[PDB]
């Protein structure tokens, strides 16, 4: 089976399977990490989703083991890029685009080079 | 469902005190087709000699991402929209230690 | 974030004919916009709550209160969307109220609960209730959301729960360092539930410099159905030193529900 496949465009069924259902216990690490980080919340109406979460890194360099700062080392932040859906409108009418949006997923502690 | 524009508008795994492999996650249905998931090498972090530091955990950062399948498998244009968890990186944290 | 019960969740209330279950977080009204939308939910209230299936688990559980506002917008409220956000994954659960028998009154006002919606211990949420029909491009808002925070295994109804205590917040190995004689050490501990390794680890240190003048790290396999709870004991040969006698003995799990991250149980030795 195959649909009406029209030009310069494409076919986006939103049904979302979610094949991966976790199963692994995640945690709130984000203040433990020698290159520790905030959470913060961002609201896009016209996207899917509409909420997406960015990471920054809470210092130029990594915490030690005294609680203190390290400057000798850096905190990079780790970034997945994602798809996104952009609701667009000329009035009335509405389009439908998609968009690839890098997404800060928390930071981790290198070497300089 | 949805007609879209055809038009979609470094180097830390080995420099990382929590350092990670990337693994070949191929697909020739879903778009991306190859995606790289990250998974740590130790279970310990990389201390200031080069030496696993036991003492600290190498956990990694996971995320849920919008992919998109062939659906019917082999149509065209034809996608169905699609939700997964990726490993992206590690990061080194401090273990939660309880005393006596 | 998984959701409770796959039952006949309801949400059926007096005067109201509902029906719920699963959505994507892409809702019909953000694709097809309806011009004459209903208003925001008024004083939202996420509370933490526990759960307990028919097999005899302890889950803690989201929950969900809202009310509607006053305004005549409430003949235009055909249902309800609550999203889940889990901050760390970007990981998101919806599930959608279809109203079938639409609002009306105001004589008595509407209050909902949803309770259904399980949360993992030590996390951060954003949740929201959005009413749908969404608003139009370009509209006000129409949602409320909250941030929804979860305690760790140390709050004391957290402990008691099926997630905790498989992370072994009930466990105790009662780490004991007996001193034996051609210079060596005997570590016992008790063992937990779990087929998973352990790990010992020895820091060896003068009597105040708090910097090791010895440091090593042993490995306890994985123990069978048999051994489960059962003491084990490991005898280890110190490094013969003077002055290098106070030890720190941390015995580290790993089990399946922390991987690496798991609660270590650390033990003193004096001189
Ligand atoms: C990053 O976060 C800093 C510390 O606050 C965090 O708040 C969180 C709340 O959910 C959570 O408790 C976490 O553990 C905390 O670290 C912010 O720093 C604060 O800034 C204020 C001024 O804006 C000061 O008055 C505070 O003293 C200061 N906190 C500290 C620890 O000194 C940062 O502003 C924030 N930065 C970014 C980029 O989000
Ligand atoms: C492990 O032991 C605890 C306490 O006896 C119990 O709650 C848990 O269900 C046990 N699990 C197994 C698989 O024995």
């Amino acid at each position: 089976s195959c649909p009406p496949v029209p030009g310069g465009s494409m076919k986006l069924d939103i049904g979302i399977i979610n094949e991966n259902q976790r199963v692994s216990m995640s945690r709130n690490i984000e203040s433990r990490s020698t290159s520790p980080w905030n959470y913060t919340v961002t609201w896009d109406p016209n996207r899917y989703p509409s909420e997406v979460v960015q990471a920054q890194c809470r210092n130029l360099g990594c915490i030690n083991a005294q609680g203190k700062e390290d400057i000798s080392m850096n905190s990079v932040p780790i970034q997945q890029e994602t798809l996104v859906v952009r609701r667009k409108h000329q009035g009335c009418s509405v389009s439908f685009q998609l968009e690839k949006v890098l997404v800060t997923v928390g930071c981790t502690c290198v070497t300089p080079v | 469902t949805v007609m879209v524009n055809l038009n979609i508008h470094s180097d830390y795994y080995n420099r990382s005190t929590s350092p990670w492999n990337l693994h070949r996650n191929e697909d020739p249905e879903r778009y991306p087709s190859v995606i790289w998931e990250a998974k740590c090498r130790h279970l310990g972090c990389i201390n200031a000699d080069g030496n696993v530091d036991y003492h600290m955990n190498s956990v990694p950062i996971q995320q849920e991402i919008l992919v998109l399948r062939r659906e019917p498998p082999h149509c065209p244009n034809s996608f169905r929209l699609e939700k997964i968890l990726v490993s992206v990186g590690c990061t080194c944290v401090t273990p939660i230690v309880h005393h006596v | 974030l998984r959701l409770l019960d796959h039952r006949a969740l309801v949400c059926s209330q007096p005067g109201l004919n509902c029906t719920v279950k699963n959505s994507t977080c892409l809702d019909d009204s953000w694709i097809h916009p309806r011009n004459l939308t209903p208003s925001s939910p008024k004083d939202l209230q996420i509370q933490l709550h526990f759960a307990h299936t028919q097999q005899g688990d302890l889950f803690p559980v989201a929950h969900i209160e809202w009310t509607l506002q006053t305004d005549a917008s409430i003949l235009y409220l055909e249902g309800a969307e609550l999203s889940v956000l889990q901050l760390n994954t970007n990981e998101r659960l919806c599930v959608r109220f279809e109203f079938l028998s639409k609002l009306r009154h105001h004589h008595r006002r509407w209050r909902f609960t949803f309770s259904h919606f399980v949360v993992d211990p030590d996390q951060e949420y954003e949740v929201t209730v959005h009413h749908l029909p969404k608003p139009i491009p370009d509209g006000d808002p129409n949602h409320q959301s909250k941030n929804f925070l979860v305690p760790d295994c140390e709050h004391a109804r957290m402990k008691v729960t099926t997630p905790c205590m498989s992370s072994g917040s009930l466990w105790d190995p009662n780490i004991t360092v007996e001193t034996l004689e051609a210079h060596q050490l005997r570590v016992s501990f008790t063992l937990w539930n779990e087929s998973t390794h352990y790990q010992i680890l020895l820091t060896s240190f003068p009597h105040m410099e708090n910097h090791s003048c010895f440091e090593h790290m042993h490995h306890i396999p994985a123990p069978r159905p048999e051994e489960f709870h059962q003491r084990s004991n490991v005898t280890l040969t110190l490094r013969n030193l003077k002055g290098c006698c106070r030890h720190q003995v941390q015995i580290q799990p790993f089990f399946s529900s922390c991987l690496n991250d798991c609660l270590r149980h650390s033990a003193t030795v004096s001189c």
